[PDB]
């Protein structure tokens, strides 16, 4: 089940690496 | 070969788990 | 896991953003209520 | 059957998956209405 | 037509996870 | 169904979390429509 | 036709999911709606 | 063309499906 | 067309919504206007 | 070539789709838009 | 590179026909 | 190129579409601002 | 590489239509804008 | 961290549009005051 | 022949991960 | 690697063409 | 790298721009405030 | 195993792109907020 744990893996990896973004820009906005 | 085309699939696959993980995360 | 390690440093990153928005905020509602209030009293005391 | 061997294995990576989200947006979503009340509170008692 | 049935049942977990969590937010922030 | 039990755990999360919004929109307005008034009736009867 | 088959199989699953979808829908709108007119009829009468 | 016109006749039938929820929604939130 | 009575029934739904819709806005606009006048021709009057 | 003849069945499914897609588009806008100009012309002559 | 053509050619048709509807709702909500 | 003529369609559409644009806004400003100088100009010379 | 010359055409086709892309936004932007300041300045003026 | 500095950076640009903020209050208030009181005292002493 | 797969997967691959490359793109 | 490396490189041109056009339309709403 | 050259480009085009709506903002709001200080000060002499 | 390698090479180019996309960001956001508080502070001192 390797192929599956390590494409699990990959979108997982996406979705924190954008995310911490998407928290920048709104804690920005709403400050301001 | 078929060890070509085996090796192909898993390279997209991981790519394209990472785009789809990247749209996910920009959803506000 | 692989990506474990990953979340630990989201999580790290988001309280200390949490922390520098909470600054901001202050310095920028302090100017506006100071303003409205000089502009509200200076009237009245007139 | 092998794709209900696929499903099942699934079916754990995700649950702890949706554990960490719950964590992250707990901290975000604490902090956002934090600062939209202090605005809204601050301006209607001035 | 297992694999239909069970990339289906995959399609519909995922969208109740998530949705889950749209719910939380939008509650939120109306109620405030 | 695979799907049929995860449907009954978000129904049941949406009706408690509706109970939760209910609460707290009773407590915030409260006391903005308190202020509003106090404000106005003091001017009034001066 | 295999592909005549895939399409048929899939419609009945699809209609199923359609009727959980509404049923969720109508509770978490009616408590957005109900708390909008809330906010909105509170302040007018005040 | 079997293929595409049952693939394509799949995609047309999850736009309907969700727009009419979508329509929902917005007709309401304009009304009230 | 597999797809030709999925969307006449979508346009069937639609005609159906637009109607609930009007009915709704009479309603809640009825009542603001009403309350708009009743507080403005009282202070008038007094 | 078969990629050639694959494009050039793809474009005639989807020309029958977008002329679908704007027959419900004209009815919902249509609605929208006319609830919308209702409120804001109500209020002002008002 | 037929495939890649003729690929790319169908992604370009269904961005125009649907952007073709986004800027009606645009236009149509602001004039209004 | 297969996309060229499609391309051509959307530009011409386009234009047509800012000229409709540009005639509702005309007549539902000419409205509003007459109302509102109506309004005041009443008041004034009362 | 095969994958090599396959990007290098890609390149090639995406070019061409970020310049389509580009056309289409400028006029549509320039209609959007243009009402916004139309809008802003009749009622400052008014 | 990248976005640390992004933060002290706006911190400072906002105190410095503070500071021109207090500057232009204080000559707008300070007309608006003088007239006022230009025009209670020649009143009184005539 | 494997050879024809083999290519199709690779240009197939190209495009479809710019695609969602562009979707990604227009997040705000 | 040369199938990862030039899809990711596919993907990074896709993001880099589009997002212009999301800083031109931000930046001019603003302004005006 | 294929991308590197790309997003010089993107840093480019953004720099330039940012340029473009800074002298857009001065015009806009210079007007604005004009037009605010007209009105305000010509009913105060009067 | 092949699919562990997969994943390894993938990281190394996800951490060059997460570095580009951080130093876009801080110039557009930098930007956007200077506009915003230009406007709020103007409107306010006036």
């Amino acid at each position: 089940m390797s192929v599956l744990v390590y494409s699990f893996a990959s979108f997982v990896l996406g979705w924190c690496l954008r995310s911490g973004i998407t928290y920048f820009t709104r804690l920005m906005e709403t400050s301001s | 070969d078929f060890d070509t085309i085996y090796q192909a699939m898993i390279q997209i696959s991981v790519v394209l788990c990472f785009a789809l993980g990247i749209i996910a995360g920009g959803q506000r | 896991d692989p990506a474990k390690a990953a979340f630990d440093s989201l999580q790290a990153s988001a309280t200390e953003m949490i922390g520098y928005a909470w600054a901001m905020v202050v310095v920028i509602v302090g100017a506006t209520i100071g303003i409205k209030l000089f502009k509200k009293f200076t009237s009245k005391a007139s």
